[PDB]
RNA sequence: UUUGCUCCACACAAUAUAGAUGGAUACGAAUAAGGCGUCCUUGUGGCGUCGCUGAACCAUAGCAGGCUAGCAACGGUGCACUUGGCGGAAAGGCCUUGGGUGCUUGCUGGCGAAUUGCAAUGUCAUUUUGCGUGGGGAUAAAUCAUUUGUAUACGACUUAGA
RNA sequence: CAGUCAAGCGUUCAUAGCGACAUUGCUUUUUGAUUCUUCGAUGUCGGCUCUUCCUAUCAUACCGAAGCAGAAUUCGGUAAG
RNA sequence: AACUGGCGAUGCGGGAUGAACCGAACGUAGAGUUAAGGUGCCGGAAUACACGCUCAUCAGACACCACAAAAGGUGUUAGUU
């Protein structure tokens, strides 16, 4: 029959690789891996999402799943030209990590009357759940 | 410096402490390792040790210069009247040993079993397994459930049994309670065997056979506080000895600045608990037989 | 609700130390929840207080507590600098103080 | 150094098939099925085309370059082991005393007993593993053959009737009694 | 934080997980530590086991009986190492040895309970890969430890009976959600939505 | 600290007998600019008659990268003091500035070597930008064309010290 | 030897908590791999999806949470009975059938709060013990002294003794 | 007491076993050098007795080497049970 | 013996422990800042951020200082011709 092996893939660092930004004055914001310049450092580049073009660790970035087609060691205008081109950052909003990144912002930038709202919604989806749950 | 002449050291270190025994009655510290393919079976007898005599017997080993001619030996007699079963004991094996679960006793406890629970028995209202007794009389009440808790849990089943002092001539009137562990078949087996036993008494035929190596356990003879010359066998100090000879000379080198565990001191010699080995069992003979 | 706590928990570490003299004039305290300096700035200078409990009643209450403040932040982790009204006895190492929200600022 | 990637591709024999789980590998053919734990190499695998399967190991060191190349060959074992089989053929050196060596069953267990070696009283019993088995090679004078799929099986048999034949006491240079291996190869040879 | 916090001791590297838990014990925390023969140790086994024997040697030359006392229980060797991060010989080091308690498998109290793991000292992520380690129960075994058969025993019946539990938890689960379906995607759910939740 | 590459031009002390001496200049890898004046007269004195007494400094400025930006290869001759005697050693890096390029050399000397920054004379950097010139394999390892890897085992730093699930190491 | 002793409940009184302030919220194994769904040739399978922290999940509105009413609401939840089990590793806890009763913030109401005066932990959790009350339950031994001698310097120890 | 080198010895053959001319060390058990403690006193030689420890292993266990055919030996390893 | 600085005659912080080393010399207190030394836990303070090297069946781990050498090793790393 059939030989079978696990893929065993596991989010290629390479020219395109879409990375998300983890510590530093980005933080939290999406580049390029632009070149790569060892095992341990690569430059990218951020001109939509506003990291600078620099040389990092990828200690400092977190791979994405995300990768889009670039020449190696494009610069920053070539980036961002693929960049918009591909769409990336709306591909990456479309994601549960990034929908997650979003929705934890906001539950921190809830105010005590919104808690408080949450609480009254929870409740009462609470009840209706509870309630469907016996009835089915 | 180093000693002079090499001589072995005086005694065993691991017969250490030499105190006397917590009992009179020594104890199974292991028993045979369990087989459950064999029946179910007593991995040990309670005896009363009478006395010596001499046997004479055809010595057959091929090889040796006595063989096919008498030989006198030296044998020993165990005065051993059927033991009584009285209970069972369940110990459910845990990440910190055996622990017992429960014991279930017998319906009627012989009164030679209960002067054992007891210290002043002629001045005692003899309220013991009373209420025992009355948890007994029915078919499981309150002791198929101790008993199918045995079988549900207790890898290692133990039955309780006592001597039959009165029919050993001496002039206790005390039984000796022990365990035997119960060493073939399930755990369920061993616990029908014990119900099977309660209050009937096993006779050591069924036990022990003929031609069998076996291990007796006892407290050795009792000889109080002795000098260090003859519970140890060291060497007698020379006759022009001030202050005593039968002594240890030095008892310990300047350092380390104590007196060591290894260094033979005079105390308690005898009355110690003991298992010496491979016994061959010569006669089991019948008391209902001259 | 069954819930009525105002205040944040707090864990009395030490005193004041190097590392064979302590100073019993000033606490180390660890806000629960805090594990760095820039997040332990919030409590600066808000009260804190050990309550405890004695079995002779003084005025009313068998319940007696210690009052304090806490005066600056203490290392990389989020431990802060107390100082209170009497220092802590020195059997409390490990127990609990109320670290309350006020003097606000918010 | 750390080189960044080092790969062996290994050939499928398109009669067999390679399942590899996390570090599980099962090798199936017509001989049978012969398995593999490699949890302790930290290597990956990658399938090609049911006929080669490429072998990597990403940013190791030269120690563990170099394990990537054994256990590729420890797969390349398994497979010409699950095709054509290991064959293991011993003679029996002897000088005076002949060497009796033959198969006893001991509750099911296909020991192999030698007798008078360097004429002694004792008897030298070996076990045989698992999918081993033993023939006393007729056509040619003291031969036994070792034959199976794993060749570590086949060959640690071997190795032990080697060793349990050991002289002692003796000069082993003029004392070369004893049972060696004097064939490694494959059983469906030339088929 | 919590009032007792117990952890899975299987994974983790005995100083730092140690060394983690001395702490908590010293800050107040009453902690429980549970697979103990489980527990890590960087570098061979012969090279523990070494260890262990040259801590074996030491004993007090006239009465082996006041030397050191060579606990042989995975446990215990845990409890002896933080013993030795705990300044334990003063009355805090005494509650905060109070505070712990360290088993072999799981026992009844805790096999119901959530365990929890400290990732600065568990082995995968901590341990450079291809780096040897010895597990805590191989050495206690080769040192002298006479309960490794009985508490796998007990860890495979604690195991099944949890197996069970883990499923009987996912059906209902599956089934509270197949069922809340409905009730889900509702004018509710949009407001907790868009307000966050 | 972080270096910086400083040019430092200075000559001999303007004498009577001739005024305006030759002026000579240097390329000098720096924590700052005393560090780098001390360093443009040890190796001043090492090549040329002159000391800081006799002579003095018209011109220091640090000089940038010219596209710190962009992936380059730099061939670092070095020579360094071992203990036991004085050898020449020609190592490369991928780096986007000779300032970087210069602190890891420093770094790698002082990890591969255990030579410290007083045994290291810094005799060239060249920037070397197309391949077959680049000769150390460590190197030729990651011009490798349309290079593509992954970062196995992903470790990540927690912030609290329980943790309620067990990790994954995927990425 | 006037209610000695054990268990359950609560009129009280007392000494203190290594330190309650909503919840110790349970698969296992692996990590160069897994979790959850779905499909089947039920396997080391195909497909989809998730992770990148618990910033989670549960629980959370009411005099420290009052008194009264209504509305698709027969679902949640506390107490107290009963029922069927499960749990021996240190089980002493976890599920479950059914009958009562209280609340329900699932939605809409009516009334009360003050004055502790501008904060003072502002007293609400137990760990034990004592003294009593009302409902049961059973009516011992050990030691000394004498004896013994399988024991013993003395204690201690085998033993016996209405 | 143990190493390194290797001119030679070993019928030839430096290194089976040795090994000169040189050179590097370890030890504090069979000597000095020093004068820190003790002169309001630490009882000194040897033996006897007894315990324990070290290993640089004489014997015993199991091995490797030989100018080991066997026998007996010799050189080493793990080893102080 | 020479110059200086110290201990004696001097506590304090550090070197675990020390008469002399490091830091620094001292009235009784308070706040802040540091020195030498440190920041896994003991123990106050980053299981900090970087780049490497190392795996030791006697690893190594901080000056005075509480030791190690010659000679070797396709262990592994870098480098020269």
């Amino acid at each position: 029959t059939d030989s079978i092996v696990k893929a065993s893939n596991w989010r290629l660092v390479e020219v395109g690789r879409v990375v998300l930004i983890k510590k530093g004055q980005s933080a939290g914001k999406l580049a390029a891996i632009v070149e790569i310049i060892d095992q341990k450092k690569v430059l990218i580049d951020g001109p939509k999402a506003g990291v600078p073009r620099q040389a990092i660790n990828l200690g400092q970035v977190v791979l994405t799943p995300l990768t889009f087609a670039l020449p190696r060691g494009a610069r920053t205008a070539t980036v961002s030209k693929k960049w918009a081109a591909a769409a990336v950052c709306e591909k990456w909003a479309a994601s549960s990590w990034a929908k997650k990144i979003a929705q934890r912002e906001r539950r921190a930038a809830l105010t005590d009357f919104e808690r408080f709202q949450v609480m009254v919604l929870r409740k009462q989806k609470r009840y209706t759940v509870k309630k469907a749950l016996a009835k089915a | 410096s180093h000693r002079k002449y090499e001589a072995p050291r005086h005694g065993h270190l691991g017969f250490l402490p030499r105190k006397r025994a917590a009992s009179i009655r020594a104890r199974v510290k292991a028993f045979p390792k369990d087989d459950r393919s064999k029946p179910v079976a007593l991995t040990s007898f309670l005896g009363y040790k009478a006395g010596m005599t001499t046997i004479v017997r055809d010595l057959d080993r091929p090889g040796s210069k006595f063989h096919k001619r008498e030989v006198v030996e030296a044998v020993t007699v165990v005065d051993t009247p059927p033991v009584v079963v009285v209970g069972v004991v369940g110990y459910v094996e845990t990440p910190r040993g055996l622990r017992s679960l429960t014991t279930v006793w017998a319906e009627h406890l012989s009164d030679e079993v209960k002067r054992r629970f007891y210290k002043n028995w002629y001045k005692s209202k003899k309220k013991a397994f009373t209420k025992y007794s009355a948890k007994y009389a029915q078919d499981g009440a309150g002791i198929e459930r101790e008993l199918a808790r045995i079988k549900k849990y207790a890898s290692v089943v133990r039955v309780l049994v006592h001597t039959q002092i009165r029919k050993t001539p001496l002039a206790q009137k005390k039984a000796h309670l022990a365990e035997i562990q119960l060493n073939g078949g399930s755990i369920s087996e061993k616990v029908d065997w014990a119900r099977e036993h309660f209050e009937k008494t096993v006779a050591v035929d069924s036990v022990f056979e003929q031609n069998e190596m076996i291990d007796a356990i006892a407290v050795t003879k009792g000889h109080g506080f002795e000098g260090v010359t003859h519970r140890w066998g060291t060497k007698k100090l020379p006759r022009k000895t001030h202050r005593g000879l039968r002594k240890v000379a030095c008892i310990g080198a300047w350092h380390p600045a104590h007196v060591m565990w290894s260094v033979a001191r005079a105390g308690q010699r005898g009355y110690h608990s003991r298992t010496s080995i491979n016994h061959k069992i010569y006669r089991v003979g019948k008391g209902d037989d001259e | 609700a069954e819930s009525h706590r105002l205040y944040v928990k707090g864990k009395h570490l030490s005193y004041q130390r190097s590392k064979r003299v302590n100073n019993p004039n000033v606490s180390l305290i660890k806000i629960e929840g805090v594990a760095t300096p820039q997040d332990a700035q919030f409590y600066l200078g808000k009260r804190i207080a050990y309550v405890y409990r004695a079995s002779k009643e003084v005025r009313g209450s068998k319940i007696r507590v210690m009052w304090g403040k806490v005066t600056r932040t203490h290392g990389n982790s989020g431990v802060v600098r107390a100082t209170f009204r009497n220092n802590l006895p020195a059997k409390t190492f490990g127990a609990s103080v109320r670290i309350f929200l006020y003097p606000s600022n918010i | 150094m750390k080189y960044i990637q080092t790969e062996q591709q290994i050939e499928v024999p398109e009669g067999v098939t390679v399942s590899i789980k996390s570090r599980i590998v099962k090798v199936v053919g017509p001989r049978g099925t012969l398995t593999k734990n490699l949890k302790h190499i930290d290597v990956t695998f990658t399938k090609v085309n049911n006929q080669l399967i490429k072998v990597a190991v990403h940013n190791g060191g030269r120690k563990h370059v170099a394990a990537l190349r054994t256990v590729k060959s420890l797969v390349d074992n398994m497979i010409t082991g699950v095709t054509k089989g290991y064959k293991y053929k011993m003679r029996y050196v002897y000088a005076h005393f002949p060497i009796n060596v033959n198969i006893v069953e001991k509750d099911g267990a296909k020991f192999i007993e030698v007798r008078n070696f360097l004429g002694d009283k004792k008897i030298r019993n070996v076990p045989v593993r698992d999918g081993v088995t033993i023939e006393f090679s007729t056509n040619v004078k003291d031969e036994i053959v070792l034959s199976g799929n794993s060749v570590e099986d086949v060959s640690q048999n071997a190795a032990d009737l080697q060793q349990i034949c050991r002289v002692r006491n003796k000069d082993i240079r003029k004392f070369l009694d004893g049972i060696y291996v004097s064939h490694k190869g494959f059983i469906t040879e030339d088929l | 934080v919590e009032p007792v916090v117990v952890i899975d001791g299987k994974g983790h590297l005995v100083g730092r997980l140690a060394s983690v838990v001395a702490k908590q014990l010293l800050n107040g925390q009453k902690i429980v530590v549970v697979r103990a023969e489980e527990l890590n140790i960087s570098g061979e086994f012969f090279r523990n086991k070494l260890k262990y024997h040259d801590f074996l040697r030491k004993a007090t030359a006239f009465n082996k009986t006041r030397g050191p006392f060579h606990f042989r229980a995975p446990s215990r060797i845990f409890y002896k190492a933080l013993r030795g991060m705990v300044s334990h010989k003063t009355a805090r080091g005494k509650a905060a040895l109070e505070r712990l308690k360290v088993f072999e498998g799981i026992p009844p109290p805790y096999d119901k309970k959530k365990r929890v793991v400290v990732p600065q000292a568990l082995r995968v992520l901590r341990l450079k890969p291809g780096r040897k380690y010895t597990t805590l129960g191989k050495l206690s075994t080769s040192v002298g430890w006479k309960y490794e058969d009985v508490v796998a025993k007990l860890e495979a019946k604690r195991k099944v009976s949890s197996a069970e539990y883990y499923a009987k938890k996912r059906a209902f689960t599956k089934k509270v959600a197949s069922a809340n379906a409905t009730a889900a995607e509702s004018d509710v759910a949009k407001q907790l939505a868009a307000l966050g939740y | 600290a972080h270096f910086k590459e400083y040019q430092v031009i200075g000559r001999r002390l303007p004498t009577e007998s001739v005024p305006e001496p030759k002026l000579f200049r240097m390329r000098i890898f720096a924590s700052n600019e005393v560090i780098a004046k001390s360093r443009y007269w040890y190796f001043l004195q090492k090549l040329h008659k002159v000391k800081k007494a006799s002579g003095e400094i018209v011109s220091i400025n640090q000089i940038n990268e010219a596209h710190p930006t962009k992936v380059k290869n730099f061939g670092v001759w070095v020579r360094y003091d071992s203990r036991s005697g004085t050898h020449n050693m020609y190592k490369e890096i991928r780096d986007v500035s000779r300032v970087a390029a210069v602190e890891t050399l420093y770094q790698d000397m002082a990890a591969r070597h255990r030579a410290r920054f007083r045994s290291i004379h810094i005799l060239k950097v060249a920037e070397i930008e197309k391949t077959a010139d680049v000769k150390r394999q460590y190197v030729k390892q990651f011009l490798t064309k349309d290079l593509k890897f992954p970062l196995p085992h992903r470790v990540q730093k927690s912030t609290k010290t329980f943790s309620y699930k067990r990790p994954s190491t995927f990425y």
